[PDB]
């Protein structure tokens, strides 16, 4: 098959600005390329078709262009719409192959996350189980990284963490993470932290709670 | 009756060209009217025949003509995992053309095209192709709506059905008023002929350099058949459109299949849908009864007649010999709905060989007086076999049975002078409705020009 | 205008088959390829294969020899993607693609039909309420939603009333469960003062559980 | 009494003679006043007028030739006789008639040429294994009919051309059956084989190195060939005196002119050979199928009798384009070409069952009409072809020559011959309207008007100029 590397996995920019995909393949293709929108959570709108033709109804902002492997989508002077996934795809061979993917993000000044920990509640200590939960909200750029300390030593089984798309407002992420123990297991231990790594700040944010202890 | 035989004008092109094997006139977007000629043996940039085209300004002295140009290069695309092809080399550019508001329509019947995929193939076989041009613009555009990409085999498994690798689109072309470009195709359908249809507009805003193969979704083809009658029958020999069903917002095709029901020969007027409103039968085998159509309405009741060339009929003479010399046939159209009864007019040719009948030209009204007219061409005819045109006046109770005027050929014997006619449009600006003529044996065409009745 | 109508969203059993829909509005499906799509957030889109429903050809992708089956009906202007022996990673949204001009494009997209192979039964979600430790300016709550089945859920603070200020996160499956949390921000004037409330309805089971956020 | 030779009252000799054919003129001095010289030439006798005086030409017919019809067409270097008799005078007056006779017969043991034009399509790859010994079987057959039997081959299948002939892969131009499991010949137009031979062993021998072609669209490229067939008098080998006989065979329906279009061929037929010495059709690709009109102008050129020898499937198609082929013969080919024999032996006695009197270069002011007497000595008005005649039969005419008035030539031939037949007759005809004292005038004689006039035949007439 006919592997289609498109770079860059994700872009941040804003509105008015001139940015350009690329898609490689391993092989010539002449022109045998499309290009995709997917708008978040909704289904796909074809852009260019062979390489260079505009779909009927696509604004002539968009314009695609390349030759032999190397092919590349530029979008001048951003609109507000044009921030989602776009991919490309070749037909020059069965089977049919798509790019990775390229998210286009909105660009702003980087903030820190606001971290807070959340012990068990008392109805479901009172059912056999016991979650920890830790918010890491609005922040800026998308990367981050937590960490579960108990008892001041890392753990990384049975953790579940949850995501938000860019926030339609501040243009700010926020991040979910769960840890689940039995209730057996959560008595054992005293200390529970989280841990959040952000490039604001070169210091782990740390946020904690000791059982029993208020 | 009043064309002008005495100071003619003549147009030439290249040697060995066959320019002038099809014509038609062409007003610019200004209303100017010029001249779009083809010539399908035309040598293309590799030395080899491929056909062209060129658009002669009106000029009362004639001469040489510009090109009107396209793309003559052979293409390859590799996609699907396939390899399509088109094959340019004597295909035949300008094996006729046809005018439609400020566009182009030159067709290149013998064009051929096959497909490869792995070992296997398509078959290179001649779908034809036409070539659509706007000459003020630039802009160009093609369509072919045969070419296919169903490997051999499948054909061969599904018993030739829906076999369109043998249309040769564009041997016959017309264009509705409304902007819907008709090609014939005889080839089609294994040879039993088909006919495919597709907007102007839809032609240019669906069209782009190198996809080859493309849809144009306001296309309609006509439909294949299990009937024995329609084998061979070159179903789109000729093409033609009028007004048959009163219903003046639906445009009726008239189609010529000379070879019909085992060269008996027939002509049909359809719906735009291809369902058939009427057919009329040859009277004799192998006299190509529906080698050629024109729609015009020659006795001034508003309703398009109808008028068909046999130019091969053999005339009953003498001692049981049969004599070799074409015929026309007229049909009046009744009033409402009605069938087109039997001809009410029977033109017979003269000359041994002649072909009276191989085309027919509506002149529109030349001696001005209220009727229509028409030139019928006998390219061999003539007491010298060089060639005629025989122009036939309407009147009341349709057309008469002697023509006003005979116009015989200016060139050597062989041009084939009458061949291709094209009338009904007055070039000069005189008020008179003027006549062009083709004579590809000789790479020339004459224009006739219409005066006051004497 | 071409429309490609897909049919709704299929939940279904590993080992059991289903066969979903693409209905061409505005046009004949016989005009073009139709082809089908599968699409992960891991994996990205993947191609299926295709069929030419003029006369019933296809094509496929070897990954996919055997699990899926393309068919189309002329007569209802429908194509089919009939799927075999499902299993967990055959949980994706598929679309039903067809070119614009080129022949082998990929251009018009349906809206997607969702497919989602589970074993799990009918599960109620069970709400916990999330009230912090014990002194800020800002004060953050918080509301928890494990082991509910099937998706989705829908969860409001103080019924519609508190909206600003909240963050409700997607849905994560937990073996065969699925698990959601929503915090929610305001001034530390306002709580324990006003009374906010978790509000979570789950249709599939038909429940709709509050629970009120108690400080320690 | 007074009769329409004197009531018309004539003013010279000329003038008398053409009143009506009983006329005669009276060119003797002594003569009454008002005695008439334009009488019946019993009443100029019953008037004392001098015989040798008396112009009265009677309309005649004597034989010139009159050979004896032959009795066996074999021998000879075609000294054979089947009409008589071959030459007459004939001599009217003025709006007078004349009758004569012909006899004609179907001369018994006459050469005859047979060559066999044969599809060689695809279908007809079994044909050609049943007629491996067709030379030698139709040998022995002819052999009770004619001492003097010359047989060839031809084949065809149609022009080489796309979209007839398949042209991709390259692989297929050298063998168009090769995306079968099978190997047939490169596609070819028309081919000769062999030229009329009476060794008849020639045509088994190369028939069994003959194989079929193939091509794309059932119609075939036969009238191509039968075309060739028939105006390459040399390479065929026809003899000038021998019963022509083309057998075409088919199994599929036939190109027709204004058909090659289709391959980009526009070039009409010229009816001229094009069969080189390679004996392949080398206009094949370059001009159109001929029309129905030129076959049947050089079929009646060369005398070719052309027989269609077609399945049941097309028998119904063939026999309508022989009714506009007049002279053609149709027959039923089984799907072998196993009956193919006995259909040539029954289209020759179908061939020369019929004796149909053709005229050429009868003058304007000539008409002509017909008895024939056909079968048994009945005669039946009207009629100049008679039909169900067997080899040895023979029949008569009898003709009558009626001349309006008298033209400016005095001396025109004609020729009666019958359909396909070598022999003729050619009738001599001389309009006897002048009288001989004509030709013994007085130009400006003294008795005339003084000189004004001429004298002739008794009676003076003005002179030129007047
Ligand atoms: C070779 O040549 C023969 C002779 O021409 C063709 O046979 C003729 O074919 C035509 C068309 O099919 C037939 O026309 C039909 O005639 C019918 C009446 O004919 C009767 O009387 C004749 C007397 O000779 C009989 O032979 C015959 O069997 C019938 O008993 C009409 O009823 C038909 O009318 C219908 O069709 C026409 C369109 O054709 C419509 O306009 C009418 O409204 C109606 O629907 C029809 O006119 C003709 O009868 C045939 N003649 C003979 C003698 O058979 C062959 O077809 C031709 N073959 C080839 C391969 O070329
Ligand atoms: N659209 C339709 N209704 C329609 C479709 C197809 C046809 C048609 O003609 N098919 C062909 C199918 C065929 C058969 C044998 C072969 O090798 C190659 C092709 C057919 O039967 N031939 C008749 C015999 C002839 O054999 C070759 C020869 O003689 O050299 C070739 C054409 C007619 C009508
Ligand atoms: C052909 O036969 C007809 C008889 O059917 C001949 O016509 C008759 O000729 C005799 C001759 O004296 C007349 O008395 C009759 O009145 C004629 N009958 C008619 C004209 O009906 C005719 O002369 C014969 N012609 C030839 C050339 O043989
Ligand atoms: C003319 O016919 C008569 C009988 O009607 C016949 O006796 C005579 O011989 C014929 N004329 C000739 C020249 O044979
Ligand atoms: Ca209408
Ligand atoms: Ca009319
Ligand atoms: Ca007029
Ligand atoms: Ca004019
Ligand atoms: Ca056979
Ligand atoms: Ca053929
Ligand atoms: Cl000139
Ligand atoms: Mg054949």
């Amino acid at each position: 098959d006919i592997l289609m590397t498109q770079s860059p996995s994700s872009m941040s920019v804003s509105l008015g600005d001139t940015v350009s995909i690329t898609c490689h393949a391993s092989q010539g293709i002449s022109s045998n390329i499309g290009w995709l929108q997917q708008k978040p959570g909704k289904s796909f709108m074809g852009l260019i078709y062979y390489g260079t033709n505009l779909v009927d109804g696509v604004p002539s902002r968009f314009s695609g262009s390349g030759s032999g492997a190397d092919y590349s989508l530029t979008i001048s002077s951003l609109d507000s719409e044009d921030f989602a996934d776009y991919y490309c795809v070749q037909y020059a061979q069965l089977p049919y192959t798509f790019g990775g993917g390229t998210k286009l993000e909105i660009k702003r000044a980087d903030a820190a996350p606001t971290v807070s920990i959340f012990p068990p509640s008392s109805e479901q200590l009172t059912s056999g189980g016991a979650s920890v939960v830790c918010f890491l909200n609005n922040f800026y750029p998308k990367d981050i990284n937590v960490k579960w300390k108990i008892d001041g030593s890392e753990r990384q089984n049975g953790v579940l963490n949850s995501w938000t798309d860019q926030d339609s407002k501040d243009s700010t992420y926020s991040m979910s993470s769960t840890l689940t123990l039995t209730k057996d297991e959560y008595e054992r231990h005293n200390s529970y932290t989280c841990e959040a790594t952000h490039k604001t700040s070169t210091s782990p944010i740390v946020k904690s709670f000791n059982r029993n202890e208020c | 009756l009043n064309l002008d035989p005495v100071q003619l004008t003549f147009y030439a092109g290249p040697n060995g060209s066959q320019f002038g094997f099809s014509l038609d006139f062409h007003k610019d977007s200004h209303g100017r009217v010029a001249i779009v000629v083809g010539a399908p043996r035309t040598l293309g940039p590799s030395q080899e025949e491929t056909g062209g085209v060129f658009l002669c300004p009106w000029r009362a002295e004639g001469g040489q003509c510009p090109s009107l140009l396209f793309d003559l290069r052979d293409e390859t695309r590799n996609v699907g995992s396939q390899t399509l092809q088109t094959f340019k080399a004597r295909q035949g550019l300008g094996a006729s053309v046809v005018s439609w508001s400020d566009v182009i329509v030159a067709c290149a019947p013998w064009q051929h095209w096959n497909v490869l995929e792995k070992t296997e193939e398509a078959e290179k076989t001649p779908v034809g192709s036409c070539f659509l041009a706007q000459p003020e613009s630039g802009r160009r555009a093609e369509y072919s709506p045969c070419r296919g990409n169903t490997l051999s085999r499948i054909y061969v498994e599904n018993d030739f059905s829906w076999d369109k690798r043998y249309c040769e689109a564009g041997f016959s072309s017309v264009v509705t008023q409304a902007g819907e470009l008709v090609l014939g195709a005889p080839g089609g359908y294994y040879f039993l002929g088909l006919l495919a249809q597709a907007p102007v507009a839809d032609i240019f805003s669906s069209y782009r350099p190198g996809i080859l193969l493309w849809h144009v979704s306001s296309q309609s083809l006509s439909f294949d058949s299990s009937n024995p009658e329609y084998f061979d029958g070159y179903w789109g020999y000729s093409v033609a459109v009028g007004e048959f069903d009163g219903d003046l917002n639906t445009t009726e095709y008239v189609v010529g299949a000379p070879t019909w029901s085992w060269t008996l020969g027939a002509v049909e007027i359809l719906d735009s849908y291809y369902q058939r409103l009427h057919r009329l039968r040859g009277e004799q085998m192998a006299s190509y009864f529906g080698h050629s159509v024109a729609v015009t309405d020659v006795n001034g009741d508003g309703r398009h007649d109808l008028l068909v060339g046999a130019p091969l009929y053999m005339e009953s003479r003498a001692d049981r010999k049969l004599a070799e010399v074409g015929r026309v046939y007229l049909f009046l159209q009744p009033r409402g709905p009605h069938a087109l009864g039997a001809p009410s007019l029977l033109l017979t040719g003269t000359q041994l060989y002649g072909r009276f009948g191989s085309a027919i030209a509506p002149l529109g009204d030349l001696d001005r007086d209220g009727y229509n007219d028409i030139a019928v061409a006998a390219p061999y005819g003539g007491p010298s076999g060089r060639g005629q045109v025989l122009v036939f006046l309407g009147q009341s109770e349709g057309l008469r049975s002697r023509p006003s005027q005979v116009l015989d050929s200016p060139f050597p014997t062989g041009s084939a002078f009458g061949f291709s006619l094209r009338g009904a449009v007055d070039i000069d600006d005189n008020g008179y409705p003027d006549l062009i003529v083709g004579a590809y044996g000789a790479n020339q065409v004459a224009v006739y020009r219409a005066q006051p009745v004497v | 205008e071409v429309q490609l109508q897909q049919s709704g969203a299929e939940l279904v059993k590993p080992g059991a088959s289903v066969k979903l829909s693409c209905t061409a509005s505005g046009f004949n499906i016989k005009d073009t390829y139709v082809h089908w799509v599968k699409q992960r957030p891991e994996q990205g889109l993947e191609w299926i294969g295709r069929i030419d429903p003029a006369n019933g050809y296809t094509k496929y992708d070897p990954k996919f020899q055997g699990k899926a089956t393309i068919t189309a009906d002329t007569s209802s202007n429908t194509a089919y993607l009939q799927l075999s022996s499902l299993t967990s990673e055959d949980t994706a949204v598929y679309y039903c693609v067809r070119p614009l001009y080129d022949y082998y494009a990929m251009d018009y997209w349906g809206q997607g039909t969702s497919v989602t192979v589970s074993s799990a039964k009918t599960t109620a979600p069970s709400v916990y309420p999330l009230a912090p430790v014990c002194t800020g300016s800002s004060v953050t709550l918080g509301c928890l939603v494990k082991g509910y089945f099937p998706e989705p859920v829908t969860l409001t603070w103080n019924s519609g009333s508190l909206s600003s200020g909240v963050h409700t996160f997607p849905a994560v499956l937990q073996s065969d469960l699925y698990t959601l949390s929503s915090s929610v921000t305001v001034t530390s004037s306002t709580w324990p003062s006003q009374s906010i409330t978790c509000n979570v309805a789950h249709p599939a089971s038909s429940t709709k559980v509050d629970k009120k956020i108690e400080p320690r | 009494g007074p009769n329409i030779c004197t009531t018309r009252g004539v003013s010279s000799c000329q003038q008398c003679l053409a009143v009506s054919p009983m006329c005669a003129w009276c060119s003797d001095e002594a003569l009454p006043l008002g005695s008439p010289r334009c009488d019946l030439k019993e009443n100029l006798l019953k008037d004392n007028c001098a015989p040798e005086s008396i112009e009265f030409p009677v309309s005649e017919a004597r034989v010139l030739e009159d050979r004896p019809l032959s009795d066996k067409g074999s021998g000879d270097s075609s000294q054979v006789t089947q009409v008589s008799p071959q030459r007459i005078a004939l001599r009217l007056r003025p709006d007078d008639s004349k009758n004569f006779s012909i006899q004609v017969r179907q001369v018994e043991d006459y050469p005859v040429d047979i060559y066999y034009l044969m599809d060689l399509s695809y279908s007809m790859k079994d044909d050609l294994w049943s007629i491996q010994n067709l030379g030698t079987k139709l040998a022995t057959q002819m052999r009770k009919l004619t001492s003097n039997l010359r047989i060839g081959f031809g084949a065809f299948v149609d022009k080489p051309v796309s979209p007839y002939m398949y042209i991709s892969p390259p692989e297929a131009l050298e063998n168009p059956c090769y995306d079968m499991k099978t190997t047939c010949l490169p596609m070819f137009g028309y081919k000769h084989v062999l030229t009329l031979t009476d060794q008849v062993t020639r045509f088994n021998e190369e028939v069994k190195k003959q194989s079929v072609s193939r091509n794309r669209d059932a119609p075939e490229g036969g009238f191509d060939a039968i075309m060739q067939a028939t105006v390459c008098d040399e390479k065929i080998g026809w003899r000038n005196d021998a019963s022509h006989l083309l057998v075409f065979t088919t199994d599929a329906k036939t190109h027709i002119a204004l058909d090659g279009r289709l391959a980009g061929i526009v070039q009409p037929n010229d009816g001229q050979c094009h069969v080189g010495s390679d004996n392949h059709y080398s206009a094949s690709t370059t001009m159109d199928y001929p029309s129905l009109g030129l076959m049947t102008e050089k079929l009646s050129q060369k005398n070719i009798n052309l027989i269609f020898a077609v399945t049941e499937n097309v028998v119904n198609l063939y026999q309508n384009y022989s009714e506009l082929i007049p002279g053609t013969t149709v027959g039923v080919l089984s799907m072998d070409s196993s009956n193919v024999l006995q259909l040539i032996v029954d289209a020759y006695g179908k061939i020369r069952s019929k004796v149909e009197l053709e005229v050429r270069d009868l003058p304007e002011e000539l008409s002509l009409s017909f008895n024939a007497t056909c079968l048994n000595n009945e005669v039946i008005p009207g009629l100049k072809s008679c039909m169900g005649l067997k080899i040895g039969d023979t029949v008569s005419f009898s003709i009558e020559a009626k001349v309006r008035g008298c033209p400016q030539e005095k001396e025109k031939s004609f020729t009666i011959k019958p359909v396909g037949f070598k022999d003729s007759l050619i009738v001599q005809v001389t309009f006897d309207c002048d009288c001989a004292c004509q030709a013994q005038a007085e130009p400006n004689s003294h008795r005339c008007n003084n000189g004004n006039g001429t004298f002739e035949c008794g009676v003076c007439r003005c002179g030129p100029g007047w």
